[PDB]
């Protein structure tokens, strides 16, 4: 049900009985429909349509389906309705034909969550934390309004989404679902070699490294002055993009479709089997409204 | 495959024992 | 047969044989699909189905294949079981199609590898050089963007 | 972000108050002061866009 | 084919994916601290963006 959006899904069943409703109206309204269904012997007031209420649905979804009837309007102002339900139904599987050729082709996939703030709302996704690390010591001093709703959520759960270590925070999000914070250069270093994870957000603290240096060193200011000649020309550029460089990732690899098995399609099996279980249900409704008749 | 393999088998012997025992010519207007 | 899984393919076909075992059942369990086949002159009680087992896979192979039959249902608990058959028809065809319409144009979007640019970002297709040859030496030499990562 | 500059405030060369603000400013980046006064300015006026 | 060229094309995203359109043109300030960084530059593409 995914090549078409859940709005036309329901403006297409509208249209489908409210063009079988018109259908009915229009044929009853047309002197040209009336006839006689006994064209062997002639006439003896057996003047009859042949559109009943069931008989236009069965028109409408009929047609809908590309299936076709036995019906088949008459009259200039039924066939003006059958004329323009045909192009309807053309431009509707085309466009389903066409929208899922446009799926199958190009996979184009969305994480749940892009923020912090989208991760504040989030109960199936857990947070976690390195335990008594720079980390969560951030969400325990933080007072902005969402870091405080995180820190809500790992204080209670505590040894559940707050890791030990690094090693194996990254060896839980790689398992189970997971969404573990951390340092900003070290996931630029997992995911270059780990190419099936990923960064989602952006720098929510701003640290920064530095040389340290002895209480009033003289190689503070030489070493500014250095780090600052070094960062211009480009060399903390060059340095950084040969260790985080990692193994070099692939970003395309769109396979060929990896054909529909019964996790693609198979909610169709569900429907079919639905309809036939309340075809029985109808069926014997029918059974005892006729014997009613007959009683 | 095989519950279904099995409800299909069970549905196809009772078509055939409607096939051959309803006349379905002229009689039993609304029976089976 | 590649754009649908071998479990598809079964599930279809055994769905073919059992909507018309159903379809079979349900038209002589209903008592508007007995009628009489002759409308010209009245009633000599010439009560009859149209529904043989025969039909029935006609109908339901008839219309799995986009071309109906003649039979045409008349009764509310069979045109349901029309009624879902077909729309179980549409999302096979239009989904084989669509899976088709995939195999095609993903090899034919593809190209050989051409070059080294094009071997720079293959994992799967590996290098090889001859070691401490004069091959192996530039590699480890070369300074120029690609060979280095070659080189990686 | 493609450079990495980033601002300061300027003292003279060798002046007392470039290491009592130094410690000032880690104090106020710390405590989330930096983030209180740039969500005040660059907050804007709150766009809707989605969509 | 109309449907899937919408969804193999990628808005731009990056200064990479930048310096291959040359339908959308680059810009900088003239004489600024902007335009002196990719006159200096030597990374691999930013000379691409200066040529
Ligand atoms: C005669 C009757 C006509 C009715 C009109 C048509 C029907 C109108 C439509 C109705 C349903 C669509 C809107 C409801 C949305 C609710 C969502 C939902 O719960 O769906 C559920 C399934 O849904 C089904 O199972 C549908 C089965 C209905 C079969 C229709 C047959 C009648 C067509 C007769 C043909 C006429 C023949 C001609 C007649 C002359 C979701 O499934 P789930 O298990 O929850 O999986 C989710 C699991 N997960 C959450 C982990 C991901
Ligand atoms: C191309 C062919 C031509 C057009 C044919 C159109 C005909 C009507 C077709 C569809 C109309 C039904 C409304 C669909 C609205 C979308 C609902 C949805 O999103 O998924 C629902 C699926 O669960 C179901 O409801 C199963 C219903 C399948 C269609 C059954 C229609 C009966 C046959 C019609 C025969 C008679 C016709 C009616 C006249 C009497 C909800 O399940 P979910 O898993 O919880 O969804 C979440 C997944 N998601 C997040 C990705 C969304
Ligand atoms: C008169 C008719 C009676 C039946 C005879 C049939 C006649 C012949 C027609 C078709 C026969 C051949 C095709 C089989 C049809 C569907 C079965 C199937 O394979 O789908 C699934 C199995 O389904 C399960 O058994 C487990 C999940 C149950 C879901 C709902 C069952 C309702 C079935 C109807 C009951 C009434 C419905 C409500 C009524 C108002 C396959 O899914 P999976 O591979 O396991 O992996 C996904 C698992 N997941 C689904 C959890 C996500
Ligand atoms: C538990 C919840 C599950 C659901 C409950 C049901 C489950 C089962 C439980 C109980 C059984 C109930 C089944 C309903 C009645 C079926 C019997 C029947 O049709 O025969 C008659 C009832 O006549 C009527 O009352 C009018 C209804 C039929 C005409 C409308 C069809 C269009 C439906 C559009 C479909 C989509 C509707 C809109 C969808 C959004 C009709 O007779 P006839 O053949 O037309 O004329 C010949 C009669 N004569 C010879 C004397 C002249
Ligand atoms: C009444 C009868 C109903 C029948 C329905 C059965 C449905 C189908 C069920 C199952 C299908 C059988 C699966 C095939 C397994 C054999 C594998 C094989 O070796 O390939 C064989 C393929 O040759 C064929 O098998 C073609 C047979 C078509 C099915 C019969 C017609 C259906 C009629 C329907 C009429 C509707 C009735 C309408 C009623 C109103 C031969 O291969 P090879 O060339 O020798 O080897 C070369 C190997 N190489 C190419 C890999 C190099
Ligand atoms: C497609 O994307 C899916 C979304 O994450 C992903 O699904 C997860 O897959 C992992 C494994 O790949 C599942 O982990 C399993 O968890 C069960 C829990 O009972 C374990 O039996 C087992 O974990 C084990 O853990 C051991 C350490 O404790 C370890 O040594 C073992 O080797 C073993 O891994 C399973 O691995 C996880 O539940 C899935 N998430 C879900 C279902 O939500 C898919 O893997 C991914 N597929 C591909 C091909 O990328
Ligand atoms: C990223 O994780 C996935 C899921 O574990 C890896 O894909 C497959 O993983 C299974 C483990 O059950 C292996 O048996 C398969 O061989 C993997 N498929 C391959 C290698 O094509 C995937 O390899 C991981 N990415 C890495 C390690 O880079």
């Amino acid at each position: 049900l995914n090549p078409l959006s859940p709005d036309i899904w329901m403006y297409v069943l509208l249209a489908c009985l409210g063009v079988s409703c018109v259908l009915f109206v229009i044929a009853r309204f047309s002197p040209y429909e009336w006839y006689n269904p006994h064209p062997c012997n002639p006439d003896s007031d057996v003047v009859e349509n042949n559109f009943t209420l069931l008989n236009s649905f069965w028109f409408g979804v009929g047609a809908l389906m590309q299936q076709g009837s036995e019906l088949m309007p008459k009259a200039l102002s039924t066939r003006i309705v059958g004329g323009i339900w045909w192009f309807f139904t053309l431009i509707i599987i085309s466009s389903y034909t066409a929208n899922l050729a446009a799926f199958l082709t190009v996979e184009r996939m969305e994480s749940p969550i892009d923020s912090a703030d989208d991760l504040a709302k989030q109960t199936k996704i857990e947070y976690g934390a390195v335990e008594d690390g720079a980390t969560m010591t951030f969400f325990k001093k933080s007072k902005i309004s969402t870091y405080d709703k995180m820190w809500a959520f790992m204080s209670s759960r505590r040894q559940s989404v707050l890791v030990k270590s690094n090693e194996e925070g990254i060896q839980r999000v790689l398992t189970s679902d997971y969404a573990f914070l951390m340092e900003s250069t070290t996931i630029e270093f997992v995911t270059q070699r780990n190419c099936n994870l990923t960064q989602i957000g952006g720098l929510i603290d701003s640290k920064g490294y530095g040389v340290g240096t002895p209480m009033g060193s003289p190689y503070r200011d030489k070493i500014t002055i250095a780090i600052l000649q070094l960062q211009e020309e480009g060399k903390l550029h060059m340095m950084k993009e040969k260790w985080w460089r990692g193994n070099g990732c692939p970003e395309e690899e769109s396979k060929e479709a990896s054909a529909l098995g019964v996790q693609n399609i198979g909610g169709i099996f569900i429907v079919l089997a639905a309809g036939l279980v309340l075809s029985v249900f109808v069926a014997v409704g029918e059974f005892l409204y006729k014997s009613k008749k007959n009683a | 495959i095989g519950v279904t393999s099995g409800i299909v088998l069970v549905l196809l012997i009772i078509s055939i024992l409607v096939q051959v025992k309803q006349p379905r010519k002229k009689v039993m207007a609304c029976k089976t």
